[PDB]
RNA sequence: AAUUUAUUAAUGCAAACAGUACCUAACAAACCCACAGGUCCUAAACUACCAAACCUGCAUUAAAAAUUUCGGUUGGGGCGACCUCGGAGCAGAACCCAACCUCCGAGCAGUACAUGCUAAGACUUCACCAGUCAAAGCGAACUACUAUACUCAAUUGAUCCAAU
RNA sequence: CCGAGCCUGGUGAUAGCUGGUUGUCCAAGAUAGAAUCUUAGUUCAACUUUAAAUUUGCCCACAGAACCCUCUAAAUCCCCUU
RNA sequence: UAGGGAAUAGUUUAAAAAACAGCUGACUUUCAAUCAGCAGAUGGAGGUUCAAUUCCUCCUUCCCUAACCA
């Protein structure tokens, strides 16, 4: 019963792995295009406030605030 | 689980009951313990006590329920009034209601419905500058934040979510409290439930028809198998001893 | 008399203890000898008592190696004279 | 009594040899000491009648306390010996159906007991006209004193009481006593009323 | 001996083996999820992290 | 200094040993009732205190003690400094080579997730332990990213035992 | 001979430390290191001795063993023949 | 490390409020105080629900308690 049973489950498991890893490669490549999309944005706020005053815990923190609210503003109207 | 609340649950629990007459005809009531259970005899019986101690023939069957309303988790529910019309309403007409609502077609689905109080500003604005009494709020999402002003004069007794008594749909709570009696709770939180069931001229059928529906009832605020929600049940005339019920067979 | 590990841990000291029983000064009634006497017991001797239903059983039923008392043996040859005379 | 076993094992002796004993086999643990377990009852056989039990031949479960310093030393109880058992069986079949006659029960002993001294107010209304009968004066005796008396035993006065007054109440308690009780009739006065009157006010 | 910058974890299979194996991760980072050769299925299989053994 | 509280004193719990007490904040708005008070709009539920010592067991805190130790290198010892690992010179060309000799470093980080399995033949820090390189093969990868024992110099810790 | 008496016993205490270790004759026989509360000692290597097995040992011809860097050193390694 | 608990405005609390700080001012020689204003928040992520500080889940930080032996 035991070996029948641990059979099973690797089987069962086995059967959904495929589509597991669709799921998975799709996410990788989510985050690569979520990473490049922050990359950019943030180098060029956080960039450009450091220039300004002093050449920066306050003006990264705004920006790192205020970006956040504009996606859950569109959250809000959903 | 404090120690206090949790002792007492278990405390409670112990008291010994039995059944059946003891074999002796005189005993004193201190050498035996609690025994009148059943919830048709215990009807028959506070009509019995009626007709010995000469009082009205209709009196207010005041049940009081040692209802387990806590330890859910370690961590305990809290205090609820889940209200719902007995299968035969006792004869006391019971019609006060103030609905919250201003320049919205609910002001008609509110006195449609039967509201007693039903208003905006006007309404608002009388509630603290001047004394009035209704027994229970509701206010529309869009009236919230103009009644946030009796907040303090309610003292919490104002519409909360929690209580289910905000929401456009007013008569949660506005349409059957008329016909529905209202499940209070006690102040100490101690769990025991003072809710009246009946008359006391109420067929004993109906009463226990009427005690059913109120099991069912008290259960909606936790109707987890996880945690048992009765230990005790007294029912108890105005004028009378409350008896123990087995009421075991009734819980589910 | 015996020896003990400090904190019930062999890497430790290794100590003398002495576990000396709960003593208890009680009165007995001998239905043989009718009389009473006031004699140290323990607990377990109550329970043993209690066991045998009354001291005169508890003497005469207790083998020797049992009642480890020059008096409980001195009780026995008493009650065992009464019953053979 | 200390309950202990040794650190170090023994080596086996065999058949009809002494133990070969180190002085490390003197190292001791202990594994329990018997004066902290749980306290079990004494099971005894009553001789003559006890406040808490009094029925003569009544098993009872006491604490061992209690039987060892009071009733088993002074001849109130005996030891529940299957002697004893049997003699005191044979003494009920008797009673039941031979000449020697029935006897109270332990709580017909203290019923009869607090009967004997009290007194009870059967507090009526003045309102309503009210005639009391042994169902009604069954019910004060439930709410008074105490005493949950059945219907059938009360032996009222036979004279119609209507009036406030004095009068006598004859209880029988399971058969076998009989007791007279005083009875005085009072204007009723609800429980609030009367307690915040006197009790509070004195 | 330094700032703890990494951290070991153990890497569980999704097949339901049981096979499992350690790897190192970035402590800030979000928990991994590979895909790693399981030898009892004899291919590769998607792992994810279930505890962190030790700080590296 | 490490280890320890058996011992002694104090404290708590248990053990042992008596019983004592059982709990009161209305109010009629209407109606009844000569009063005194009642009907209605609750008149439920609920036991609480609790034995002084001595002795014994288990704990905690003190006192007073007990047992045991106080590393090495070193142009004498102490003081200072040093103690493992790697690169360079001394040691010019196979290997090896010292000084409290001369210099500079290490106690990681980063990328993979087949850093999977298995197996000829070898190297080796002068012993041992440990350490190092690997054909073929299985399974992968692959359609030319100097690709299948990752980059990196050192980047490190035996046995018992513990956790799982 | 009190930094803690004396006697007896455990006791032939233990001592990597010093001292001592008994007839004759012959033979082979000197010394890379590693670890160690270890450098006044040990264990493993190395050397040394005895017995046994079967096959090369030593001496060495060419050819051959790196650039970077300054003394372009005396030499070494490998090695048939003999 | 183990579980338990916790995370609210710059700060500290409450069931989305008050108090202080910042205060922009007014008034005090100066400064505090005082008065009136104004900014200000539900650790992070994901999900349920029309709506989540108020349901759940994982992660970070911190506390508690117990470890931290070899
Ligand atoms: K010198
Ligand atoms: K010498
Ligand atoms: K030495
Ligand atoms: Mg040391
Ligand atoms: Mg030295
Ligand atoms: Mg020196
Ligand atoms: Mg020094
Ligand atoms: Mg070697
Ligand atoms: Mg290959
Ligand atoms: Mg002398
Ligand atoms: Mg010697
Ligand atoms: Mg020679
Ligand atoms: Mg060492
Ligand atoms: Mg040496
Ligand atoms: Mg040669």
């Amino acid at each position: 019963q035991k070996r029948r049973e641990r059979e099973q489950h690797i089987a069962e498991c086995m059967a959904k792995m495929p589509q597991m890893i669709v799921n998975w490669q799709q996410q990788q490549r989510e985050n690569w295009e979520k990473a490049q999309a922050d990359k950019e944005r943030r180098a060029r706020l956080q960039a450009e406030a450091q220039e300004l005053l002093g050449y920066v815990d306050p003006r990264s923190a705004r920006f790192q605030e205020l970006l956040q609210d504009l996606e859950k503003k569109e959250r809000k109207r959903l | 689980t404090p120690d206090e609340k949790k002792d007492e649950i278990e405390k409670i629990k112990a008291y010994p009951y039995m059944e059946g007459e003891p074999e002796d005809d005189v005993y004193l009531k201190r050498l035996y313990p609690r025994q009148i259970y059943e919830v048709e005899k215990a009807v028959h019986l506070l009509k019995k006590f009626q007709i010995l101690d000469f009082t009205s023939p209709k009196q207010s069957v005041y049940l009081d329920l040692t209802l387990d309303m806590a330890l859910g988790k370690k961590k305990n529910v809290e205090p609820f009034t889940s209200v719902l019309s007995l299968p035969y309403p006792f004869a006391s007409e019971i019609n006060k209601v103030a609905v919250f609502t201003e320049n919205a077609s609910e002001v008609k689905i509110a006195e449609e419905n039967g509201a007693a109080f039903a208003g905006g500003t006007s309404l608002i604005q009388k509630i603290w500058d001047d004394e009035i009494v209704a027994d229970f709020y509701v206010a529309v999402p869009e009236i919230m934040p103009e009644l946030n002003r009796l907040r303090k004069k309610l003292n919490k007794k104002y519409p909360k979510l929690s209580r289910n008594s905000i929401g456009r749909d007013i008569p949660k709570m506005l349409e059957l409290f008329k016909n529905g009696h209202e499940i209070k709770v006690d102040e100490e939180r101690e769990n025991f439930l003072q809710t009246k069931i009946a008359t006391l001229d109420m067929s004993s059928d109906q009463i226990a028809a009427n005690l059913q529906a109120v099991i069912n009832e008290v259960c909606r605020h936790r109707p987890l198998n996880l945690g048992p929600f009765v230990v005790r049940a007294f029912l108890r005339s105005s004028t009378s001893e409350g008896l123990l019920l087995k009421i075991d067979p009734l819980l589910p | 008399l015996g020896q003990i590990y400090a904190n019930n841990d062999k890497l430790s000291k290794r100590l003398k203890k002495v576990w000396k029983p709960q003593l208890f000064e009680r009165e007995f009634y001998s239905e043989i000898l009718d009389k009473k006497f006031t004699v140290t017991v323990t607990m377990r001797t109550l329970d043993l008592i209690d066991e045998a239903y009354g001291l005169d059983f508890y003497i005469l039923k207790t083998p020797k190696e049992d009642l480890c008392s020059k008096f409980g043996m001195d009780l026995k040859r008493g009650m065992l004279l009464r019953l053979a005379r | 009594t200390v309950i202990v076993e040794r650190w170090w094992k023994v080596p086996l002796a065999g058949e009809g040899r002494k133990p070969r004993l180190h002085r490390r086999h003197r190292v001791y643990k202990l594994v329990e000491d018997t004066k902290h377990r749980p306290k079990e009852n004494l099971e005894l056989i009553l001789t003559q009648s006890v406040e808490n039990v009094g029925v003569r031949g009544d098993l009872v479960s006491v604490k061992k306390s209690l039987g060892r310093n009071r009733l088993l030393p002074q001849g109130l109880a005996v030891y529940a010996s299957p002697e004893n058992k049997k003699l005191f069986e044979e003494e009920k079949l008797l009673r039941q159906e031979g000449k020697l006659e029935k006897i109270q029960t332990k709580a017909g002993e203290a019923t009869v007991k607090f009967l004997k001294s009290c007194r009870l107010e059967v507090g009526m209304k003045n309102n309503v006209k009210w005639e009391l009968n042994p169902e009604i004066v069954a019910r004060h005796f439930f709410k008074n004193l105490g005493v949950v008396v059945a219907p059938h035993t009360l032996k009222l006065p036979e004279e119609p009481i209507t009036r406030w007054g004095e009068y006598w109440c004859e209880v029988t308690v399971n058969g076998l006593d009989t007791v007279r009780v005083p009875m005085s009739v009072v204007n009723f006065e609800k429980p609030k009323t009367k307690r915040y009157k006197y009790w509070l006010a004195q | 001996k330094s700032k703890s910058k990494n951290i070991l974890v153990r890497m569980v299979s999704e097949a339901g083996t049981g096979f499992c194996f350690n790897t190192k991760r970035n402590r800030l980072r979000e928990k991994l999820t590979l895909l790693h050769y399981d030898p009892v299925v004899k291919q590769r299989v998607l792992f994810v992290e279930k505890k962190k053994i030790r700080s590296l």
